[PDB]
């Protein structure tokens, strides 16, 4: 999965 | 002869200002939730939660209200969340899907940061087929809506 700082 | 259950579902996210950290940035919540607050476990038995990789126990089991993980860090990502129901209601399970948002976006006007930040979709889960015991167990429930009986006059 992707997560990135917004 | 249906029977559903009004629900909201996202996150909030609170930005920690001077407690903030390159680790964390920002306390937040991921949940479903009656649409108007009342206690959905009435159909609900548990909602299975998965976060991302980086978090430690990435999949979470809540049994019981209130259905949400709390949590922190610093980054944003999508969040599965696995409605499994009584089995009198339905014996197979919804999978419901939120983009956790830690900064409101699609803004004008002016904003400050320390403003809680709520992004949740409203929803109704509805039940199509409902057995005859089902509907005596949750009859005219809080949580739910039901057709309107006609009138006979």
């Amino acid at each position: 999965a992707r997560k990135s700082a917004p | 002869i249906e029977i559903s259950v009004p629900i909201v579902y996202g996150n909030v996210a609170f930005w920690l200002g001077k407690k903030a950290s390159e680790y964390q940035s920002h306390k937040w919540a991921v949940y479903v939730r009656g649409a108007t607050n009342e206690d959905i476990s009435v159909v609900v038995k548990k909602v299975v939660f998965q976060l991302h990789s980086s978090f430690n126990s990435p999949t979470r089991v809540i049994e019981e209200p209130p259905f949400e993980v709390s949590e922190s860090g610093w980054g944003e990502f999508e969040i599965a969340m696995t409605l499994h129901f009584h089995s009198d209601v339905c014996d197979k399970p919804l999978s419901l899907y939120h983009h956790l948002k830690l900064y409101p976006e699609d803004e004008s006007g002016p904003l400050t940061m320390k403003k809680p930040v709520v992004v949740e979709s409203y929803d109704e889960i509805v039940f199509p087929d409902p057995s005859e015991s089902f509907l005596a167990r949750v009859q005219n429930h809080p949580a739910l809506t039901f057709p309107r009986l006609p009138s006979g006059y």
